[PDB]
């Protein structure tokens, strides 16, 4: 019983002139790849930016093979973005920007959004001047990040809205 | 507690530090609100019995005389199998048990030794109504836009059809004590789905002025049709069941309503507007706030929202069990505190499944409505004003006690000298504290017919 | 991606896809009421001249006379110059031949050759009338 522990964990490793962003919310197979092929892309002018998955649940197989093939510029650590601690762990005012991740297949998308909405204040909270990238479920619930006062488009915070952007 | 805090803000904050166990922190890096507010929450209740030269006075020069001298805040009295909460011509007899608020057991044990050498219910407690139907007090929003509410509570309530039921009464019961005179009363008015509130409407058929409106919460619509900008307070409960998704997303709703609300523009700010919260996390305090100076590695007490009254954490009634196994009193006090009044027969009347029973009122039955509510006053104006520059607490406690009866337990003082319409608990300040113009006094008032 | 990249990506977009979404018509919206409907003003009016997106074709008009012959560049100038209309791309039948099928061509070179058969993506002007 001494033996058995756990793989994930432990404070996100530190590199001299590092830039990384955070990608938290939904992690799942066709979620995460589809993001992977845009940002690592083959044909991509040289600039290094790693990127850190925080999610509460341990990675499944199908996901945790993607996570090989990008050892080099891909780390995965197991917490909470609601969590203080877990925002220390990824190094959060390190971060150049956070990204959040939005259930599609989701049976309330107004609950859905609520929980996203609610996973940005706690990262405004930990740190001001960070940039945070949201997906949103539904338009109207846009007005709520505006309710949030250290949200400010100028700065970099920016929403991208699935049903807009796909009906539109 | 939400209920009291309606009648006098900040109260739930103190009674949250007088009941818990509070660790004193001593850092030469701190504002000077800290240093107050730290050492009242080292503030804590304490029974024993008084000495035998107390027997024989009112309570009224009782207790000034533990202030004046042994520097004890004497609150409440043992009346035989009774809890009187600062009675008024109440004589002591022999062996009483007095509840005290002090520092520790050390100033408490100077108390045992030293000498000189059809309109309310059938109790009589609340108030009664002639079982209003629930279809007549629902109000649309071209209703509640057409009249104007003033000086009133606005609940806001996140509930599905299906939510488990939690009891509202609790909440307007205290509002409905019979220490309130009529004209004085507060309306109550509750946003949230009808079929919600249809389940429980029973318990409420007989409390006046209530109104419900179809509607929620978030949406800003029903909030300015209600006049939330000129509502004594806005409460924010959730009885829906977390999905359990995730601990600390439980409580999603009330703190993007909380959000929403500070948020609005008026024709005045939504900030000004006052408000609680009910959080079932203690980590979600802080999000309230938001230009704070906290490490989010800061204790729920230390927390800005909690400090100040505006946020409420369901936490403090698990670590209450703790304070109950260790006195069996503390409880007693927190339930003549925080009910209006409770009598044992009351839950026997209940019991019979007819509700609130209402009863014709009698000479002896009136009798009741003769006891200390909970109450805050102003030192901006009135006779009481003039300790409000250069005063000190202690000369502000022995007047008021003497001219008015009023018994002091705290202040609720401005965060900034400058006033940013934001206030801090100071749990029984010392002798010796200095008084501000703007300057508020937790106080447990009389009862003046009229 | 391509938000975080380039800030003002995401803006081009709901620019060219919403047909104007202001972000006060969210603070509108975030009332309740729906969308509320006011009367028309001079300076408000002037809001309807804005661009759109649009299709045109090549098999009659005045303009037609590009389809044969005739290089893309020289349909942009002529089209910009008279009309203002911006020329994106093309949509282009499949088969010569003409199979009612055609497929997306962004931004074709100066020398690109034209059919008369041919679509042309174009961000069309307000005419009031
Ligand atoms: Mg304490």
């Amino acid at each position: 019983l001494i033996g058995t522990r756990a793989k994930y964990g432990g404070t996100l490793k530190n590199e001299k002139g590092r830039r990384h962003i955070v990608v938290c919310g939904h992690i799942t197979y066709e979620s995460v790849s589809h993001f992977l092929k845009d940002f690592l892309h083959e044909d991509r002018e040289d600039v290094d930016v790693e990127v850190v998955f925080l999610h509460r649940k341990p990675p499944d197989l199908e996901l945790e093979g993607l996570f090989k093939r990008h050892f080099t510029t891909v780390e995965f650590f197991q917490g909470t973005i609601m969590n203080p601690i877990d925002l220390q762990r990824v190094k959060v005012h390190e971060a150049d920007a956070c990204l959040v991740l939005a259930n599609k297949y989701c049976q309330d998308p107004d609950a859905e959004d609520a929980a996203n909405i609610m996973r940005v204040i706690s990262i405004k909270n930990y740190s001001d001047d960070i940039r945070v990238i949201i997906q949103l479920m539904q338009y109207h619930n846009k007005a709520y990040l505006l309710n949030i006062p250290s949200w400010d488009w100028k700065q970099g915070d920016d929403v991208i809205c699935l049903a807009e952007l796909k009906l539109g | 507690f939400i209920a009291q805090s309606c009648l006098a803000p900040g109260f739930s904050t103190m009674m949250a530090n007088l009941f818990a166990m509070r660790s004193f922190k001593t850092s030469p890096d701190m504002q000077s609100w800290t240093n107050d507010y730290l050492r009242g929450t080292g503030m804590e209740m304490y029974t024993e019995t008084l000495s035998p030269t107390f027997i024989g006075i009112p309570f009224a020069q009782a207790t000034e005389l533990c202030f004046s001298k042994l520097k004890l805040l004497l609150l409440a009295i043992e009346i035989k199998s009774k809890i009187s909460i600062n009675p008024r011509g109440a004589k002591i007899q022999a062996n009483t048990q007095g509840f005290f608020i002090a520092q520790s057991a050390d100033e408490v044990k100077r108390a045992w030794f030293y000498c000189k050498a059809m309109k309310y219910d059938s109790t009589g407690m609340f108030h009664w109504s002639p079982a209003k139907s629930l279809e007549d007090c629902i109000l649309d929003r071209n209703q509640a836009a057409m009249t104007v509410l003033n000086g009133h509570v606005v609940v806001c309530l996140f509930a599905d059809p299906d939510s488990p039921l939690i009891g509202l009464r609790n909440l307007v019961m205290p509002l409905r004590a019979s220490n309130f005179h009529y004209h004085e009363l507060k309306h109550v008015v509750i946003v949230g789905s009808v079929d919600y509130i249809r389940r429980e409407w029973k318990m409420l058929q007989n409390l006046p002025k209530i109104s419900v409106l179809n509607g929620s919460p978030l949406s800003r619509a029903d909030l300015r049709a209600v006049n939330v900008n000129l509502c004594d307070m806005c409460c924010i409960l959730s009885a829906k069941v977390p999905s359990n998704d995730d601990p600390t997303l439980a409580d999603k709703e009330a703190i993007l309503a909380s959000l929403n609300i500070k948020a609005m523009t008026f024709d005045v700010y939504g900030a000004n507007v006052p408000m609680i919260t009910e959080l079932v996390n203690d980590g979600n305090v802080q999000f309230l706030d938001q230009d704070d100076d906290d490490d989010p590695d800061t204790e729920l007490y230390l927390t800005q929202p909690f400090a100040c009254g505006t946020a409420f954490a369901v936490s403090v009634l698990d670590s209450l069990m703790s304070t109950t196994y260790f006195n069996q009193n503390a409880l007693t006090l927190i339930r003549s505190l925080i009910t209006g009044g409770a009598t044992p027969e009351l839950e026997l009347i209940l019991a019979e499944g007819a509700g609130l029973r209402g009863g014709y009122s009698t000479v002896e039955s009136l009798s009741n409505r003769d006891r200390c509510r909970v109450g805050q006053i102003s030192l901006y104006d009135g006779p009481l004003a003039q300790f409000g520059e250069c005063g000190k607490y202690g000369d502000l406690f022995v007047a008021a006690l003497k001219s008015y009866g009023m018994l002091c337990i705290g202040l609720y003082r401005f965060r900034d000298t400058s006033a940013s319409s934001k206030r801090y608990v100071i749990t029984n300040p010392p002798d010796d504290f200095s008084l501000l113009p703007t300057d508020q006094v937790f106080v447990l008032m009389q009862f003046d017919p009229g």
